[PDB]
């Protein structure tokens, strides 16, 4: 029915209700603002009051101000006339071309994809990132992961990832960019017209965008990931199709939840996250899956605050992952970008019987010699460095090598770099390793691996850094 | 689950709960003035010098006080379905409040009557009228019938200002 | 806050009129406020402390706080479901869960429904998930092994039947492998022809993915040890008091074969995404917070349940059920509220490092933190007759690791406990989804820990294991076989054995 | 039109009354004093005092304004020095003020903008050419007290005079300088500074100090904020200096605590990240079909003891587009201004600038992030291949170079000068102790002679073969006139 504002601080106002009450989650709508204001039902304080967190700003509102029961869950312009169009946690478009026109809508809270439906295939997609293909390779359909301290390249990876693996597909794609910077989606809309994913003129957009960035409350960044993720939930259980769901900043989730959290009735948990940082988690992630009827390859980035992988927020995101790359700050020191740690990036699917005994072998030798590089490293830059065995001297060798080679000049990162952009097939990243390993380039100098694409390319750097 | 009758004047948010009940207990029964005269009484049985000793008594409890207030209730002027509100307040253990609870019934009971704004110098206008400064002019005339910064600060300071015509 | 709850209006006005909904709000009430999960309750005036309600829209819910004004009620699903007003109703209801052999093969919830889509549980019987453990005098202590046949545990790190071994290490270390590898181990027992050595096991998956505990079952379904196994799954995106519950329905299932001179194992995987589910309904509920926001009955969670494995004496069936919980650590922190509490609780630990698993020792054991207070008494006569050793060698090799590097030239003595002790390590790893038989184990690690292997290039040893136990099975299933139910190393077999290993090293090397 | 205070202390006035007053609308005081509303509740509105509230009372009179806050807007401010209001305290009698924006105004959401591609020069050798700020970036100045955290800002505003003195409409700067918690013997000895070198004209400096009210401090790097958004909205350049955001959130800590709010990590409220986040979002680099116009954001934040772990601190580094630390390490070492180059990121890299700098600086923040991890490596006096003999034989002269003084910025073109001496191995054989003495000399000598080869560089900005060619004598004429 209708109700009137009892209450507000900062972004939880409570509201009354002489009859309907709405139901947990139900859209509320604020009567008499120049811009749509919503409030998204959140408890029963009883005596027909209803706590709320607001998807835009409560400056204005007064007590007794008209709100109206819309009846159900905050809905969207779920449908195929999203491509192209830059969505937002409502709905609304904000592109600024007039609505957007479906007769198909879903709320943005449903439930979880249940056991049975449960799809067990996994197999290899490769990126041509020659880090994460050699070790910890992603699965078509699966839940990937991008973890990331600030700064050290999580964003640059999931761009050069968007232009790979997303420009080289024919289905839909959708990324979402919850909580980020605002400059950074204006920075992809004109790259993704400039390549036309997005084509303004006819129809043959790939890519639905949905946006809620870290200039907007904690009501809108806590569910703009439950919006971009509604639009992509779509696109898979009809079509049966492949979608790409790339989500930047999966943190910002829990982070946006953690704003609100406190005027909510929280006692403060560990860190001072909410209490419940883990089953809004779990009832959120378990969503991003892929089911019999569709499957979705998602490529989440998280924030790790102040690099702590143990900080309740990353910590809990890698139980529901399939494959983790994880980003190191000492590695980006190096220059050694994309930053991936060698040595804590996994895959479910880095198994000899999925990627087969070389793939697998030859993995494994490499993560085995950078790990006992890491072991001489005290050793060494405090005790004299040729008291090394002859055996030792030369798994510093290698492994420098080795651990060079793994950088990769990307296609989106030249204007950083330097150097034009690479992309190496997978069976080109084992053999460049394979041989490494092998004792094929102790000759060659450090530097010629250092930003190259395919190993050949380092053999090249050899002879132009010689003479 | 019942409906509640909130009449326009509201009040509270946290503690004259129970006075919140009353205009929508009462509004079933139309018994709204029966009680707005009810409580002006028990105000003052209590306020005797012989019911202080168990008004703020933490002594007596819940035992000797309820049923020793089916005496306060039966008795007098009252026991109708408001002889309650004082068996709630004397279980709920807040019988050091019922003034409180009183004090709310009225203004909730003088807007749905009455209007309250106050003159200026003197007592109440009570403009019980369907219009606000309506009646605020035809009212008072029974009242009759019984510039260099700083300066501009200071002339402020005299016209609707101050400790001046106040007293 | 001052007020209290009950007491306002929708409440108040009616104690003053005259209110008479029959059931005295003895057998029911209404929800006087709903959110986060938490549901707090007029009435219900005469619920137990822990009952099972019933949700006007169908939901279910426990009773944890009975407060004066108001019982205090945590929601099993989604609570959009519920509202201010639905009425709430004591169903006389007992927390049990299906118990019994009809769930091997089986995936049911933390509530003992089946999910795997399979249908009906044909559970003759049920018990509550709530029991006490077995007291002191219904035991006799733990001695019949438990192998995983996981060739760093069953040597280094014996468990026993009754006993509670914590597989413990930050994550992705392998600690749910451990447990796989163990169930999976036990099915060439339960396809034997004694009852006695058979093992039944309930692994209990909490808090994770579905993608996961799906893939998971494939797995154990491909080894064909789903038919032995249980799997109860409270996943990430069910409720709180589901999670918090799984574990104890699973404790449960497994305490019916311990009580029908059965033996079970359980798993708990994860216990410490269940204490995360307890934390949070016991803050939502308003109860002291404590050392990382856990309530002080955060042990005595966890103290319940895993006292509740153990070895019942003759007089009891004989039966027994053992526990491996799974405790994630976060940066090794053993000493953090969780780990130490289950550390503390159970009778030993084995844990997992990822410096291990890289530099090659996968399984990812450091032999050197894991124990067992069981210990030896866990063990067969043949495995105790060269696992002692090794223990030893191993412990020595560990005293001298240093000179690793700095010493390619150091007293020959020394340079001896560095060989062995490289040899010995590489015969502890062992590849995934591949758990040995005991007897075979003993015979690989007799070969090194007898000297043989000595003059060996330690590459070769995973490849010379490989064939040389290849060897023995098909050709000695003799005297091997025969290790095994004999249960020593015979003054016999022993000779047998040195004359298969260093006559077939010969010709491997050559 | 309003009503009582129920209650008074500490900032935090309750009232009885207001009734329709809107959340975020300023009240009145009976002693005329300015408050507002941020408390909604049931039975009251908790205000936030701004200013004094030893003149409050309870049962005064709070009366509404209808209005959400705002302040003074537009040219009639520059050289001036506002309070957090917009109010002059310069003592010059107020400012022109007609235009009036509101300070709670969003930032600009995806469309109303432009990738940032035009050069925001800061005059500093370090930054212009490792860490390069572009109109419409945020770039923070993070750092320990004391590292020359402002003497970053305050040399770069002194730079915009060259512009700001000129004809090019588009290379035009003017700056807005909000003072969070610092002392007024200091924003007054800053101002005097800016004056002093002439850039004070171009500049509006809003001031909320030490002593200044508690929601005051609050609200000041906003008002500032809407001062430099009217700048881009009407198609000119802001570059607006928040120092800093550090004493800023302690002061929206007090308020949130006083008000109630239960506390958070280091007893700042949820919402203290969304505090810097929405402020840092309204600076952007408007998209032609809006202006053109930009506003460059300067945050500035203070570690502990180099924390930067510290709630805010993290917070802040995960906002902007990218930082300079500072480091006292460096600082006493030589290293002035002590930058570490490293860890310094420009998230918005060459785009932002001349190609003229690019030329001679555009993968040289990779290779002083190499050089550096390959001295560290081979610290001792051992042996190293023909590859990584000579990184090290360069660096050390290179470094020499961003070594500057203090409030000289430099023009890009100058920069390019030596810049381009080293990087193309003009200085690859000179002992690093000299290197100081020559650089000042052949600058001044390539200005008193080839205002030329300037004159180019300066205006295409970029290093045609040409202009490349007269260098590559102009340079060589000079080391073997000295040493050889
Ligand atoms: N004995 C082994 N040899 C080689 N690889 C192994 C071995 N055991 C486990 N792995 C690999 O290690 C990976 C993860 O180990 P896992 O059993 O999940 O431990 P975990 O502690 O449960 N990690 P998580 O559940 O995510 O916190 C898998 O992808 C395996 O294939
Ligand atoms: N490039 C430089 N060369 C030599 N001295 C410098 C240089 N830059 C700054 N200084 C000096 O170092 C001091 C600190 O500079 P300042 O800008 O106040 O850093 P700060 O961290 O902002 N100090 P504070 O406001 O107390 O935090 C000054 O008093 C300067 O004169
Ligand atoms: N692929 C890359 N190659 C070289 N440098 C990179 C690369 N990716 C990131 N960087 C460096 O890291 C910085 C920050 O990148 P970003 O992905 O935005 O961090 P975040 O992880 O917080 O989103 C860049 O601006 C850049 O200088
Ligand atoms: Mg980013
Ligand atoms: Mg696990
Ligand atoms: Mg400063």
């Amino acid at each position: 029915t209708t109700g009137r504002i009892v209450a507000v601080i900062g972004a939880v106002v409570d509201v009354q209700f002489d009859e309907g009450l709405p139901p947990i989650l139900n859209a509320l709508e604020v009567q008499g603002r120049e811009t749509r204001l919503v409030l998204e039902v959140a408890q029963h304080l009883g005596e027909s009051t209803v706590r709320t967190i607001a998807m835009d700003g409560t400056e204005g509102l007064v007590r007794g101000q008209k709100v109206l029961d819309s009846g159900a869950p905050i809905r969207i312009p779920v449908g195929p006339e999203t491509l192209g169009r830059i969505m937002n946690v409502i709905g609304e478009p904000i592109d600024e071309r007039g609505p957007i026109k479906t007769k198909q809508f879903a709320a943005i809270h449903a439930e979880a994809p249940e056991f049975v439906e449960m799809s067990v295939e996994q197999e290899i997609l490769v990126t041509g990132i020659k880090v994460v293909d050699l070790l910890a390779p992603y699965a078509k359909g699966g839940k990937i992961g991008l973890f990331g301290g600030a700064g050290v390249g999580k964003t640059v990876l999931i761009m050069e990832l968007i232009n790979n693996v997303a420009k080289a597909h024919g289905g839909y794609s959708v990324f979402a960019g919850v909580g980020e910077r605002t400059r950074e989606g204006n920075d992809l809309y004109h790259e993704m017209i400039e390549s036309g994913v997005i084509n303004l003129k006819d129809a043959t957009s790939k890519v639905a965008l949905v946006y809620g960035q870290m200039n907007e409350p904690p009501g809108a960044r806590a569910r703009v990931a439950l919006t971009g993720l509604t639009v992509a939930e779509y696109f898979r259980d009809q079509e049966g199709q492949d979608v790409l769901l790339f989500i930047d900043n999966i943190f910002r989730f829990t982070q946006a939840g953690s704003e609100v959290s406190a005027l909510l009735g929280r006692i403060p948990s560990a860190v001072g996250y909410q209490p419940t940082l883990a089953t809004d988690m779990g009832t959120m992630q378990e969503r991003i899956t892929t089911t019999k009827k569709g499957s979705i390859t998602s490529v989440q980035a998280i924030y790790v605050p102040a690099d702590d992988l143990t900080d309740p927020a990353p910590a809990t995101t890698f139980a529901h992952l399939d494959a983790t790359t994880v980003l190191s700050r000492a590695i980006a020191e190096l220059g050694i970008y994309p930053a991936v740690d060698p040595l804590d990036s996994t895959s479910r699917i880095m198994d000899p019987n999925i990627v087969g005994s070389e793939h697998y072998d030859v993995a494994r030798g490499v993560q085995k010699i950078l790990q006992d590089y890491k072991s001489l490293q005290d050793i060494i830059a405090i005790l004299g460095m040729d008291e090394l065995s002859e055996e030792d001297k030369l798994t510093v060798s290698r492994a420098r090598k080795i651990q060079r080679f793994l950088s990769q000049p990307f296609q989106v990162a030249e204007v950083f770099t330097g150097h034009l952009g690479k992309l190496v097939p997978l069976k080109e990243t084992i053999k460049g390793f394979q041989q490494i390993l092998a004792g094929e380039y102790d000759h060659l100098p450090e530097q010629a691996f250092y930003m190259v694409g395919p190993i050949e390319e380092a053999v090249a750097k050899a002879d132009k850094l010689a003479e | 689950f019942a409906k509640l009758v909130r009449p326009p004047v509201q009040i509270y948010g946290i503690e004259g709960r129970y006075a919140t009940a009353l205009y929508s207990a009462a509004s079933k029964q139309n018994k709204l003035e029966q009680v707005e005269k009810e409580l002006l009484r028990v105000g003052q049985i209590l306020k005797e010098p012989k019911m202080a000793a168990s008004l703020l008594n933490p002594y007596v409890k819940r035992s000797v006080k309820v049923k020793s207030l089916s005496d306060m209730t039966a008795k007098e002027k009252f026991s109708p379905l408001t002889s309650n509100l004082i068996n709630l307040l004397a279980e709920n253990g807040r019988l050091t409040n019922t003034p409180a609870v009183i004090s709310a019934f009225s203004t909730m009971m003088s807007v749905h009557r009455g209007e309250v704004p106050c003159t200026v110098t003197t007592a109440s206008a009570l403009d019980e009228t369907t219009l606000t400064e309506l009646k605020t002019v035809l009212k008072s005339f029974l009242s009759k019938g019984q510039k260099y910064v700083d300066m501009s600060a200071k002339t402020k300071i005299q016209k609707l200002s101050r400790a001046m015509r106040e007293i | 806050q001052k007020t209290g709850t009950a007491e306002v209006s929708s409440i108040l006005e009616e104690r003053i009129l005259g209110a008479d909904t029959s059931v005295d709000l003895e057998e029911t009430g209404r929800v006087l406020s709903i959110g986060d999960g938490i549901a707090r309750v007029h009435g219900l005036r005469n619920v137990q402390a822990e009952e099972m309600v019933e949700f006007s829209s169908g939901l279910k819910g426990m009773s944890l706080n009975l407060e004066p004004d108001n019982v205090g009620v945590v929601v099993f699903g989604n609570d959009k479901l519920i509202k201010e007003g639905d009425i709430v109703k004591r169903t006389g209801a007992i927390v049990d869960v299906p118990v019994g052999e009809e769930l091997l093969g089986r995936v049911v919830d933390a509530l003992g429904n089946a999910i795997d889509g399979k249908g009906p549980i044909g559970s003759k019987a049920r018990r509550r998930v709530g029991l006490k453990a077995p007291g002191i005098i219904p035991r006799i202590s733990v001695r019949e092994p438990m192998q995983t046949g996981i060739k760093a545990v069953d040597s280094l790190v014996p468990i026993g039947r009754g006993q509670r071994e914590l597989i413990i290490g930050d994550r992705q270390t392998g600690k749910t492998s451990i447990a796989i590898d163990t169930i999976i181990n036990q099915k060439r027992f339960n396809d034997g022809t004694d009852e006695k050595k058979k093992l039944y096991c309930i692994y209990v998956a909490i808090g994770q993915k579905r993608s996961t505990v799906a893939q998971l079952v494939k797995r154990l379904t491909d080894a064909d040890a789903m038919k032995y196994t249980i799997v109860v799954s409270a996943t990430a995106s069910d409720a709180a008091p589901l999670q918090y519950l799984a574990p104890y329905s699973g404790c449960s299932m497994g305490e019916y074969f311990r009580d029908n001179g059965k033996h079970a194992l359980i798993i708990y995987d994860d216990l410490s995404k269940q204490a995360v589910a307890y934390r949070q309904m016991s803050l939502l509920l308003r109860r002291p917070p404590g050392r990382e926001a856990y309530p002080g009955d955060v042990f005595y969670l966890h103290s319940r349940l895993l006292e509740r494995a153990a070895k019942m004496n003759d007089a009891f069936g004989g039966g027994s059920l053992t526990a491996l919980p799974v405790i994630e650590t976060q940066a090794g922190d053993v000493s953090a509220y969780i780990p130490t509490n289950v550390i503390s609780i159970t009778d030993g630990q084995i844990f997992l490092e990822t410096e291990l698993f890289y530099k090659g020792i996968r399984p990812a054991i450091n032999v050197g933190l894991s124990v067992s207070r069981v210990g030896s008494a866990a063990q067969t006569r043949a495995m105790k007759q060269v696992a002692g050793t090794m223990k030893l060698e191993l412990a020595q090799y560990r005293e001298v690791a240093a000179f690793a590097q700095f010493g390619s030239d150091l007293d020959a003595a020394t340079q001896q406990l560095l060989s062995r002790g490289v040899r010995l390590t590489e015969l502890l790893k062992q590849g995934q989804y591949s758990p040995m038989a005991i007897e075979e184990q003993v015979a690989v690690i007799y070969a090194g820990v007898r000297g043989y292997l000595d003059k060996l290039e330690p590459s070769k040893i995973t490849k010379f294991e490989n064939a040389f136990l290849s060897h023995v099975i098909s050709q000695h299933q003799a005297l091997l076989g025969k290790i095994r139910t004999d249960g020593k190393i015979s003054e016999e077999s022993d000779a047998k054995l040195k004359e298969i290993v260093t006559n077939f090293l010969a010709g491997f090397e050559a």
